[PDB]
């Protein structure tokens, strides 16, 4: 680890600076270094980790989609053969994406998940595990595709089970998990009815619990609820 | 694409 | 060179794909590989080179400015000491920026400039040389600062001399050079009157030559002229 | 910042 010589606190400070500077690759490396110190992460620190890698892989996913579209077009009838370059470069970006996913999954497996005992931390990491297996599923075309999908599903399902037992229906992590698992159903598992059902039930149960919240918690919860509504609007 | 967080 | 094994044409194809995918670091690496094949660059290829590195260094400059601002604030009276991390991370980004500038300058020196005989190519590369020494000047605080500034100035001045002799006042490269050299005067050389004079004279001489142009050339020229106007509005 | 190209 290139970050092995840097203090945990300095890695966290620098991750924050990197976020301010919109340097998400640096942010992700700092946060990897912090995780590898071996201590559990606070809430703020888990958020830094997630934001960093979400931004890095988000950029790779967007790039992969642009390239995959160009590649598809090149493989339609009446398209002029332009050699292996589009496939090669889509593969390059794909491999880099896969590497990032593998890195995040490796952090989760060694050893964030196993040390996470509180519902809020355990659900957050299991949601991440689901997300990064979903990103691997997005680009999978091989022998392992079904197993990758199932890995995403299993991680999301464990998170869902804990969240429903341990968190209120308005809890932002419970909402965010549901939002993402619902997307997994729609986009990855070919289960749009499950996606819709989950988004709707999650929204409605949250609605009914808003009355219990402070103004600030209300703001947090309603923000993610609107994302559930946005997807339902997209899908219905 | 749909919203995720 | 990691790109040594890839065909020139494939590097150019991939640089275009990288641009579409907004993967400017990859775009810059592909274009470096193309340059290092040792053949001169066409207009389109020079544009790819410039766009790639402009985007990479643009991002580094923005990040450097964010970090430099935070560092300045930390060095004001009544600011709480937060250790070496802000300086260290500004230095990290600075060193990476400098590396990119050195790489581009190295391409120009080995051997793009010396093989560029036509006004349009020679002026374009000399403008780049000015730009990348200007970016080095932006972060310079040392013994070499004056020499770095002078290197930018000299490159811009050689480009200016060729452009005024060889190109019409509406030529987009002549305009873009002037725009940038005018910025150099304002921001780097502490010569705002020179900056203003250059922008104004360049704009006015271009205005008077618009009548000679096709609709498409008119569009090209007026676009950059508006940038000259925008800066003059900023400065007056 | 001023415009450059
Ligand atoms: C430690 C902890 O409890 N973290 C949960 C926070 C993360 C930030 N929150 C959000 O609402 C946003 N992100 C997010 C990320 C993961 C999950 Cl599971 C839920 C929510 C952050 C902001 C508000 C900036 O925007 C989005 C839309 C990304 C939601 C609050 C709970
Ligand atoms: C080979 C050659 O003649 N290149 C000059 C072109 C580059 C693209 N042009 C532009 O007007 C823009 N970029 C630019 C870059 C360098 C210089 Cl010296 C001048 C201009 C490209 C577009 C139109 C996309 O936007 C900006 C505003 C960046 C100008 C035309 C001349
Ligand atoms: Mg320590
Ligand atoms: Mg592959
Ligand atoms: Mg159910
Ligand atoms: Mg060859
Ligand atoms: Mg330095
Ligand atoms: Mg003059």
């Amino acid at each position: 680890g290139a970050m092995g010589s840097m203090e945990r606190a300095s890695l966290i400070q620098k991750a924050k600076l990197a976020e301010q500077a919109e340097r998400y690759e640096d942010m992700a490396a700092f946060m990897k270094g912090a995780v590898e110190k071996g201590e559990e992460l606070s809430c703020e620190e888990r958020n830094l980790l997630s934001v960093a890698y979400k931004n890095v892989v988000g950029g790779q996913r967007a790039a992969w989609r642009v390239l995959s579209s160009i590649e598809q077009k090149s493989n339609e009838e009446g398209s002029e053969e332009k050699g292996p370059e589009v496939r090669e470069y889509r593969e390059k970006v794909e491999t880099e994406l896969q590497g990032v996913c593998d890195t995040v999954l490796g952090l989760l497996d060694s050893h964030l998940i196993k040390e996470a005992g509180d519902a809020e931390s355990r659900v957050f990491y299991l949601k991440m595990k689901g997300d990064y297996y979903r990103y691997l599923a997005e680009v999978a075309t091989g022998d392992d595709k079904k197993r990758i999908i199932d890995s995403a599903r299993s991680a999301y399902q464990e998170a869902m089970d804990i969240s429903k037992k341990e968190m209120p229906p308005t809890n932002p992590i419970r909402l965010g998990l549901a939002l993402n698992f619902s997307v997994f159903h729609y986009e990855i598992a070919n289960s749009p009815e499950e996606a819709i059902s989950l988004a709707k039930t999650t929204f409605d149960e949250a609605m009914a619990d808003l009355h219990t919240l402070s103004e600030d918690s209300y703001k947090d919860s309603t923000l993610i609820m609107q994302l559930l509504r946005d997807n339902l609007t997209l899908w219905t | 694409f749909p919203a995720t967080v």
